[PDB]
């Protein structure tokens, strides 16, 4: 059984605008076996009320998740996506970026 | 146009942890509609859309039994998996199950699909006649064996023709507002500097369904696929879809490149310049 | 409309 380390992208549902309500996103795609671990996190620390969708997965029979939250952008604010996985030998962090 | 539907189901044995996780989730097209999750505790089939939520509890309980007696049969599954291939016990494995059907835009049958995946590879699958099966390996000729013989594809057939093509009909009326739109990119570009010799040019599709999109890059209305990076199409969390294109552009360029952008969506394609 | 999967014995 190959293992497939997931493709991971952090981004907003809506562009940002400081002061705006928006959902924070993290896609995990492509990715196999299915146990994953992905937090969100504000200025480095982990956010709670995050949620995802129903585990799917697509013709190559790799996994996809969303982890999705709710959040408001401004100027001076820090966010991440922390992924980890048995393909991963430490945790995967990857920086929000309003434009990627 | 063409219309799918899916049911999308896996399962994944928890070695010295209990019974496996079995989760399903069902599909129209690019929309989720319902789902099962073994470890839940309200054992139900559930709804994950608005327009399946106008069905009776009959719907919901031949439902729930259905999915809920496949979680047992793929659970032996994963027991005779083992046997099958004399693995350890202390391993964990994953069993994948797709199943469903296409329809043309009259609403008539188009293709019908059954497979199974062992560990992420290809076990067995129905042919596309529907009436013959694919094994992959010697272990899958056993399963195969016993499918021939208790006539498993002329079942399929049938539900996959019938009841399949029928639900797929009756569900794209009931969300016709949700699953028979079709929402166009919005579309623009955006600009970095990344030396004071090079930039990148970003390319942005936002907010579009179904998730079927074309984005490319020309210099000179001529194709080009250097120095190009295309992210993959995702989730926006609202039932649309994003996708971006870049390409990395020496400074002053800029206006020698056009992006372009096809979807169902928009009556005509889409040229963007900086 | 879950699939009929009684006879799905490996």
């Amino acid at each position: 059984m190959i293992q497939r380390t997931p493709k991971i992208q952090v981004y907003s549902r809506h562009p940002a605008e400081n002061g705006k309500s928006n959902f924070l996103n993290c896609y995990v795609s492509g990715f196999h076996p299915s146990d994953i671990e992905v937090d969100l996190l504000k200025n480095g620390e982990r956010i709670e009320k995050v949620e995802h969708s129903d585990l799917s997965f697509s013709k190559d029979w790799s996994f996809y998740l969303l982890y999705y939250t709710e959040f408001t952008p401004t100027e001076k604010d820090e966010y991440a996506c922390r992924v980890n996985h048995v393909t991963l030998s430490q945790p995967k962090i990857v920086k929000w970026d309003r434009d990627m | 146009g063409s219309h799918s539907m899916r049911y999308f189901s896996t399962s994944v044995s928890r070695p010295g942890r209990g019974e496996p996780r079995f989760i399903a989730v069902g599909y129209v097209d690019d929309t989720q509609f319902v789902r099962f999750d073994s470890d839940a505790a309200s054992q139900r089939m559930e709804p994950r859309a608005p327009w399946i939520e106008q069905e009776g509890p009959e719907y919901w309980d031949e439902e729930t039994g259905k999915v809920k007696a496949h979680s047992q049969t793929d659970r032996e599954n994963l027991r005779i998996a083992l046997r099958y291939y004399n693995q350890s016990e202390a391993g964990s494995h994953t069993l994948q199950m797709m199943f469903g059907c296409d329809v043309g835009s009259d609403g008539r049958f188009l293709r019908g699909y059954h497979q199974y995946a062992y560990d992420g590879k290809d076990y067995i699958a129905l042919k596309e006649d529907l009436r013959s099966w694919t094994a992959a390996d010697m272990a899958a000729q056993i399963t195969k064996r016993k499918w021939e013989a208790a006539h498993v594809a002329e079942q399929q057939r049938a539900y996959l023709e019938g009841t399949c093509v029928d639900g797929l009909r009756r569900y794209l009326e009931n969300g016709k507002e949700t699953l028979q739109r079709t929402d166009p990119p919005k579309t623009h570009m955006t600009h970095h500097p990344i030396s004071d010799h090079e930039a990148t040019l970003r390319c942005w599709a936002l907010g579009f369904y179904p998730a079927e999109i074309t984005l490319t890059w020309q210099r000179d209305g001529e194709d080009q696929t250097q120095d190009t990076e295309l992210v993959e199409t995702r989730p926006a969390g609202d039932g649309t879809f994003q996708k971006w294109a870049a390409v990395v552009v020496p400074s002053g360029e800029e206006q020698r490149y056009t992006c372009h952008v096809q979807h169902e969506g928009l009556p005509k394609p889409l040229t963007l310049r900086w | 409309r879950y699939p009929l999967t009684l006879g799905w014995c490996f």
